[PDB]
């Protein structure tokens, strides 16, 4: 004798493909485009709900991979297109009276502000921007469209807090220890996020959060090779990077109120761009790491490394942005250990060498071409170590290297913590009324 | 907002009241508050269909048929929490919603114009 | 959705639920789902000053007056379908929209206050 | 659309069914017909909650407590018109908000499911 | 030797020969569900309490 009644409970725990939009705060890349952030106390906690995760399936990643690029893409917009370079530019070493032995000076050609008059200056570039044809064409123009980045905006990142849409629901538990995914027990919800750095690199993370109590593996199929093994780092390790080139920025124009930028000399300490790391830091690093690979390979397993295997240094070295420069620093000196068996496996620096380009394509977008303007002084930027990318290539010895190039798992690295619910509120649940 | 969906069963139906206040309060953000306000719209469609006009935790007139797992449904009230027996009725969702237009809402609408 | 509109009269009022629950269910396509849920909002901006606040097939207690084509309403009830009557009533709606907020809703809503 | 805010108390109630049939009826302009549309939701959000579910000038069962005011309701009820004691009542909007959902909404819906 | 007097920093742009700059004027109304409102009162201080609106 049930009668069913109708209600407007609380279960509505169901999957939420949906969008989103964020809630961040000068007029740098992000613009404040966002809402201003609420001081938001409502990590309304619950009480022991299982509820299991899958960080490798969300539309979260996704969407934020495509927010980045559409935003970024919009602070390229006003600024100058500046095509009227791709000439032939003839180059030679740069001239020091005789030594031996980066830099070329250039014989150049190039428009003035009225249409007819020509302008033959001499400016500086990198090895690595510019490509033999003596001539000396540019390294894009096979098929791109040189850009200038505008110089006021900051290439910093500011952190993004996100907000969920009226109706829906930011879940996160605050449990340890995932393998990944995992059935969380205790959660709690939240209305808005937390703040989440617009940082980019590959092989290695920075200025990221930190673990609980150790490494944290994350993957999907260890047996299988091919995937892009995480590593969660427990303590952050000081980087120190620099340019050290006091080097001096003219101006010219180009064309009717096109402003450009170039490295007109440097005053004459002639170095390379490095980067630091203290030595027993880093190798108390590494014993948590076999540590943990023992209980997911084998304890007779031998833990090799090595270096990249090869492609383009964007695939190879690590990349890196630094203060309005972006870098490319060779990592050889990192990942040049053995560890043997699983079983009885200071005041010192290793340094890295470190290169510089202007000319980047970012995120293998290919057509699309940036320009880098170089910068007056010297470059200092200090960076923790949060995130590692290791891949198992295809005896129980087995080696790893620093992967990495896809972006999105650099953004699933950081948002494993996150899932979005859709609500639909209704529950319909029979009792004796009839009436 | 949310709270104690977790291990409870009915005595969340006391704090259904916090629920619905919080609850809706370029172009790509646009989305939002289209099918935001699609929803609360099309539920509420049907639910002036269900006989139940406003928000009163109310009661019916069509039978609960027991051939919907029927297990003990004084003993399942209390104790065993929902998103359990959400699943265990999650097949039959459809079939009561032709039974929330025919029972009450063809005879029994056309019942008080005899008057 | 839309069904035997054609030949019915008054027997077609007893299927009037499935014609409100498939009902509201770039830029030049966003003007839809705008007017779209304008419409359904309008109307039930009026139907709660009805006096009929959700759906029931339910009667008021202002008059008809018989100068608006009175014409056998016992007869043309059942046989004379719609969409012809419709054209004969199509002219007297404006004048009953004023009468749907004066003789229920002026007196009869400051009546029950009186308590 | 509007009138009689000025110089009246009380007898503007007596006008109030003008003003609602008239209230809601590129992308820059696009912001409205959504805030718009939002309005007139959201307050119908929680007057479903307050338990008078459509439009009737309407009493509830909550007390109003004394403390708020307590100046000769039926002296200034007539004679000492809105927009001036509506800031003597600005302040305490927010405390009735928490007594319009707990008062007849927490006990009163869940003692008509006795029966 | 005469430049044109923007070449320092624009980009000329001509006008099309066929809109007119001539001031058609604009009426303004309110979105659904807000209200304009004014006084036909007189003589302001540039604010003012205006009692008839
Ligand atoms: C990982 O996280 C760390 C911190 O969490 C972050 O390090 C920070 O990096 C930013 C950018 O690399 C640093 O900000 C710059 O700091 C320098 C130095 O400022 C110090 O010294 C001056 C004078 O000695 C003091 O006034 C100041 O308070 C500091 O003590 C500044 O010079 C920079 O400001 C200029 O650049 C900005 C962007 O161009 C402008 O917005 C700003 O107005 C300044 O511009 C002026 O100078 C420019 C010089 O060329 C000129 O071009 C302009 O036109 C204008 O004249 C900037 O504030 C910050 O100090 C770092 N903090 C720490 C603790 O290290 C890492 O960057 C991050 N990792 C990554 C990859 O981002
Ligand atoms: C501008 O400067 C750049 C570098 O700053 C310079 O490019 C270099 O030129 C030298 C000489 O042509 C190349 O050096 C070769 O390097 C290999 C390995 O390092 C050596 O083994 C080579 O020695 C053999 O080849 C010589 C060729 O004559 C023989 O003489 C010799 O006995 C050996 O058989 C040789 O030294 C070097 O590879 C390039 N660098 C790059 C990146 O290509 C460039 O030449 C300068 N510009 C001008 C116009 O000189
Ligand atoms: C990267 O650079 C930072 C600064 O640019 C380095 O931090 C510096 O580290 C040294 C020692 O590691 C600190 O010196 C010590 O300071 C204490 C405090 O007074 C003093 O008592 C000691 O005798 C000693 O001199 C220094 O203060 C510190 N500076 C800052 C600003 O933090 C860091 O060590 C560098 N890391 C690497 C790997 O190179
Ligand atoms: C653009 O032209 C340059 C001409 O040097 C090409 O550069 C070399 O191309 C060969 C064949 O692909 C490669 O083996 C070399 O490694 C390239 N040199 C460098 C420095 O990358 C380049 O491939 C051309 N690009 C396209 C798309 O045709
Ligand atoms: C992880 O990936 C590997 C290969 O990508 C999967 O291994 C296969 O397993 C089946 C049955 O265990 C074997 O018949 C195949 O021969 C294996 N593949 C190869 C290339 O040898 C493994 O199943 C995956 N793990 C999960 C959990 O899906
Ligand atoms: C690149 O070569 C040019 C050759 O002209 C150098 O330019 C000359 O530099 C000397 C002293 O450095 C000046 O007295 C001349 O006036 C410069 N010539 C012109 C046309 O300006 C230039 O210095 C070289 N680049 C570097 C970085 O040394
Ligand atoms: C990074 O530095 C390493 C230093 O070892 C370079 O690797 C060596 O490259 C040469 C020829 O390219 C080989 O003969 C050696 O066997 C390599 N050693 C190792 C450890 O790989 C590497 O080429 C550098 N990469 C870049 C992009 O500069
Ligand atoms: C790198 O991580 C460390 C974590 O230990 C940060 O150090 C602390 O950071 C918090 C918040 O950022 C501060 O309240 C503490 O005062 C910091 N402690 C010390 C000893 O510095 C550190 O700030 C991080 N690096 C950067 C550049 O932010
Ligand atoms: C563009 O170039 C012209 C060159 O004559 C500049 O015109 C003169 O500039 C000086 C210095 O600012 C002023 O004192 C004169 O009054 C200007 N002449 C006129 C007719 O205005 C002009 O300033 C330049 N503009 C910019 C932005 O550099
Ligand atoms: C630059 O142009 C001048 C004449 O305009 C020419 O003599 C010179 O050879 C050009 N430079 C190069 C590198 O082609
Ligand atoms: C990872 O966790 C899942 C459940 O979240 C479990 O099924 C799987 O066996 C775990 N794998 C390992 C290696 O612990
Ligand atoms: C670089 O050299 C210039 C002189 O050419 C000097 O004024 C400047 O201070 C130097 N840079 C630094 C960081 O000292
Ligand atoms: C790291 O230190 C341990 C002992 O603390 C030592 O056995 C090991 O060889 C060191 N790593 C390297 C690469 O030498
Ligand atoms: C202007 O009017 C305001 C009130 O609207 C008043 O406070 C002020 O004193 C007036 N000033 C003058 C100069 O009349």
């Amino acid at each position: 004798n049930l009668w069913v009644t109708v209600y407007y409970g609380v279960p509505v725990w169901k999957d939420a493909e949906t969008t989103l939009f964020c809630a961040s705060d000068h007029n740098v890349w992000a613009t404040h485009a966002c809402v201003p952030t609420d001081p938001n106390p409502q990590e309304i906690h619950l009480e022991n709900v299982t509820e299991e995760f899958n960080m490798w399936k969300n539309n979260m990643v996704e969407q934020m991979h495509e927010d980045i690029i559409s935003l970024w893409d919009q602070s390229l917009k006003p600024c100058v297109k500046l095509t009227p370079l791709c000439v032939t530019l003839q180059c030679t070493n740069v001239t020091n009276n005789i030594t031996d032995d980066e830099l070329k000076n250039c014989s150049f050609n190039m428009t003035t502000e009225l249409r007819d008059k020509k302008q033959k200056v001499y400016s500086l570039f990198y090895r690595l921007d510019v490509v033999q044809i003596k001539e000396y064409r540019l390294i894009n123009c096979n098929t791109s469209a040189i850009t200038q980045a505008c110089p006021k905006v900051s290439f910093e990142p500011i952190p993004i807090h996100y907000c969920a849409p009226a109706g829906f629901a930011i879940l996160k538990c605050k449990d340890k220890k995932f393998n990944g995914t995992g059935p969380c027990p205790s959660v709690s919800t939240v209305q808005c996020t937390h703040g989440i750095k617009p940082v980019v690199s590959t092989q290695l993370l920075l200025n990221g959060s930190l673990a609980e109590e150790e490494v944290i593996i994350r993957s999907e199929n260890i047996t299988n090779n091919a995937k892009n093994i995480l590593v969660q780092l427990n303590t952050p390790v000081q980087i120190n990077c620099t340019r050290p080139n006091n080097n001096t920025v003219k101006s010219i124009r180009i064309g009717p109120g096109q402003a450009f930028y170039y490295t007109g000399d440097i005053i004459g300490d002639i170095r390379q761009a490095h980067c630091n790391v203290s030595k027993a830091t880093w190798n108390e690093t590494l014993g948590k790491v076999v540590k943990q690979l023992r209980k997911h390979f084998g304890n007779n397993t031998i833990i090799r490394f090595a270096q990249s295997s090869g492609g383009d240094l964007e695939v190879t070295t690590h990349s890196f942005n630094c203060g309005g420069e972006f870098f490319y620093c060779n990592t050889s000196g990192l990942f040049n250990s053995t560890w043997i068996s699983n079983t009885s496996v200071s005041n010192d620096s290793i340094t890295l060498p470190c290169r510089i380009k202007q000319i980047i394509n970012m995120w293998q977008r290919i057509g699309q071409a940036m320009y880098a303007p170089p910068i007056q002084g010297v470059i200092r930027c200090v960076s923790n170590i949060t995130g590692l990318i290791l891949t198992r290539d295809g005896s129980t010895t087995e080696t790893f290297r620093p992967g990495g190039g896809d972006m999105r798992d650099n953004w699933r690295s950081e948002l494993y913590k996150y899932k979005v619910v859709k609500i639909e509120p209704l529950g319909v649940a029979p009792t004796r009324c009839k009436r | 907002f949310l709270g104690a969906a977790g291990s409870t069963m009915g005595a969340a139906s006391m704090t259904l009241t916090v629920q619905a206040r919080n609850l809706l309060s370029g172009i790509k953000q646009l989305q939002a508050r289209v099918l935001a306000v699609e929803h609360y719209l099309r539920d509420q469609q049907l639910l002036g269909i269900w006989g139940c006009s406003g928000k009163l935790i109310c009661c019916t007139n069509v039978p609960w048929n027991s051939s919907w797992s029927n297990r003990n449904l004084s003993e399942i009230w209390d104790n065993m929490t929902w998103l359990q027996w959400d699943k265990e009725i999650s097949n039959y969702t459809q079939i009561i919603y032709g039974l929330l237009e025919e029972s009450q809402n063809q005879q029994e609408k056309n019942e008080q114009d005899l008057l």
